[PDB]
């Protein structure tokens, strides 16, 4: 609904802490590209970032694939957000992660990046992968306050034995001759 | 008279009740636009002040900011006015004093210390004569710059006629946030101002209560066994509320509960179902001088009481 | 409005979308309406006469005594 109904908006995914849904994403991807041509996804990897800082420069190299730029020194906040607002250009897909680990004394690097997608020009769909540690109580308190953003939450509950003896009989009987074990050790 | 338990109006909201206050009582509406028309007949007055050096006071009762807002769209659309409303919990005073250094003098920003950007802008408008600057700051007390290295920086700049301060006022300690060595910089004028209109922007800050929807949607994604440990001790902590020396219930005692309802089976896991539960702001523990860990639920006395009645499903 | 809906405090209005660059003087707004406009600049350029003399005044009273 978004990249026909020309709409942008946030999205967090609050997923169950420690549950391998990294895939899941990866999957929808990868299926978007080879269905619609003409769009470009740029991934995040803020593992080797330590510090609340240097986040915004580290994915400021990609601006329209083929029309890249060089970094001055003390420029953001200018040219990042400049870009997404452009019409002309195709509709462009963030993806963030582990966004709990990037807080500071108070918050104020996520305070950008939440309303991008809700003032002049909408052109940035928010995807957030991470685990259920804590809602919207410290890290992000323009909500239960401020009537402009409307986000949207999903939440996964924990797998029982519906799916975990279920991802199993589709595990071992497509790629295996004959199973190693009886079916009462799988209860 | 006691919690809240007695009144079924619990629970406030804060975006689902705006829809509802749209409709005012247009009691005497005629009055009240006369009313602030009453000042816009002074408009060709506050720049026949403002060159001298001084400032202007806004006092009184109404929204100060849903005034201003109507006097620049009049007179100021060829002059260099910056207009501040730092009301959210993140005004500081760096985002003010480096806002006009990349955009009105064109300089990025290195300085150090903070006395040492203080010094540093004076010389730029000292041996210039025609660098205007009308700072429309909006709720000058607000609720971080209460300490006394506040006004000082912007007394400064007070000293000089051609930087213009025009502030609000919406306390009754107006003077308890200066004295008698600043008032000679600012040279306050008093005018009252009487408006009569409602808050509806700075309302986020005052304390609400906490949203229903986290401790639904924090059972939903957790495991079986969990949801019957955190629904057993609430009915321990209700029973024994009255008891003014609750100090909480022990380690030992709360080990025996999981087997006779079925639930953990031994210590070393126990507690590891209690990962999910530390980090979510929901329990924690204290250095009980008994050596035993103390279990408690840093929460509101009517948040557990509602509790019990949306689990009946 | 559109200077309060967000999480950030910066707003300047500095006036260089026009081209021509003007100054509006002080006097020209002593007249407010029918209040004798060729009186008007002739009453505010004495209002700095009477001021910056007196202020002469001060600093030499308070010197000699």
């Amino acid at each position: 609904e978004h990249i026909c109904g020309k709409k942008a908006g946030s999205l967090y995914l609050s997923g169950a802490p420690g549950t391998g849904k990294t895939a899941c994403l990866s999957r929808i991807l990868q299926d978007l590209k080879k269905e619609l041509k003409g769009f470009k996804t740029i991934m995040l990897n803020c593992m080797s970032l330590r510090t609340a800082q240097a986040v915004f420069p580290a994915i400021a190299q990609e601006i329209c694939q083929e029309e890249v730029s060089r970094p001055a020194g003390k420029d953001m906040m200018r040219k990042l957000e400049k870009h997404m607002t452009a019409e002309k250009g195709p509709m462009i897909v963030l993806v963030l992660d582990e966004m709990d680990q990037l807080d500071s004394k108070g918050q104020d690097v996520l305070y950008t990046l939440f309303e991008w997608p809700w003032l002049s020009n909408s052109h940035l769909v928010l995807i957030g992968i991470a685990n259920t540690l804590d809602l919207t109580d410290r890290i992000l308190p323009r909500l239960q306050a401020r009537e402009k953003c409307k986000p949207q939450l999903l939440n996964f509950p924990p797998y029982t034995r519906n799916q975990i003896v279920t991802i199993l009989q589709d595990r071992l009987n497509q790629v295996s001759r004959d199973q190693v074990l009886d079916n009462a050790a799988v209860q | 008279d006691r919690t809240l338990q007695k009144l079924k109006r619990a629970k406030l909201d804060q975006q689902t009740l705006r829809n509802l206050l749209s409709k005012v009582s247009p009691s005497f509406s005629a009055e009240l636009k006369q009313l602030n028309q009453q000042y816009e007949k002074l408009f060709h007055k506050w720049m026949l002040q403002l060159h001298l050096g001084f400032n202007i006071v806004l006092y009184g009762l109404g929204s100060k900011r849903d005034l201003l807002e109507r006097f620049r769209t009049t007179m100021l659309q060829d002059s260099i006015h910056v207009v501040i409303n730092g009301f959210f919990p993140g005004i500081s005073v760096k985002s003010v004093l480096n806002s006009i250094t990349e955009e009105v003098l064109d300089h990025m920003g290195t300085f150090r210390s903070i006395l040492d950007q203080l010094d540093w802008i004076v010389n730029k408008f000292k041996e210039d004569s025609s660098l205007e600057l009308f700072l429309l700051i909006h709720n000058l007390d607000s609720q971080m710059l209460r300490g006394e290295k506040s006004q000082q920086i912007i007394g400064q700049l007070s000293s000089l006629h051609n930087i213009y301060l025009i502030a609000s006022i919406d306390h009754l300690n107006a003077p308890l946030m200066w004295d008698h060595a600043k008032q000679s910089l600012f040279n306050w004028l008093w005018y009252e101002t009487t408006t009569y209109s409602p808050y509806t922007e700075e309302t986020s800050y005052e304390n609400s209560s906490l949203p229903l929807s986290s401790l639904t949607h924090v059972l939903r994604s957790l495991t079986p066994n969990a949801r019957g440990i955190f629904r057993l001790l609430i009915k321990y902590q209700l029973d024994n509320q009255d008891n003014p020396s609750y100090i909480g219930l022990s380690f030992q005692d709360f080990y025996q509960q999981c087997r006779e309802a079925f639930l953990v089976n031994s210590d070393l896991t126990l507690r590891a179902q209690l990962t999910e539960f530390r980090d979510h702001k929901l329990i924690r523990t204290k250095k009980g001088t008994d050596g035993v860990e103390y279990l408690l639920i840093p929460v509101d006395n009517g948040t557990l009481t509602d509790f019990l009645e949306k689990e009946e499903e | 409005m559109a200077t309060s809906s967000m999480s950030k405090g910066c707003f300047v209005f500095k006036p260089n979308s026009k081209k021509r660059k003007i100054s509006l003087p002080i006097e020209d707004y002593f007249n407010k309406g029918k209040n004798e406009p060729e009186d008007s600049k002739l009453r505010f350029e004495t209002y700095q006469l009477i001021w910056q003399q007196m202020k002469s005044e001060n600093e030499r009273l308070q010197e000699e005594l």
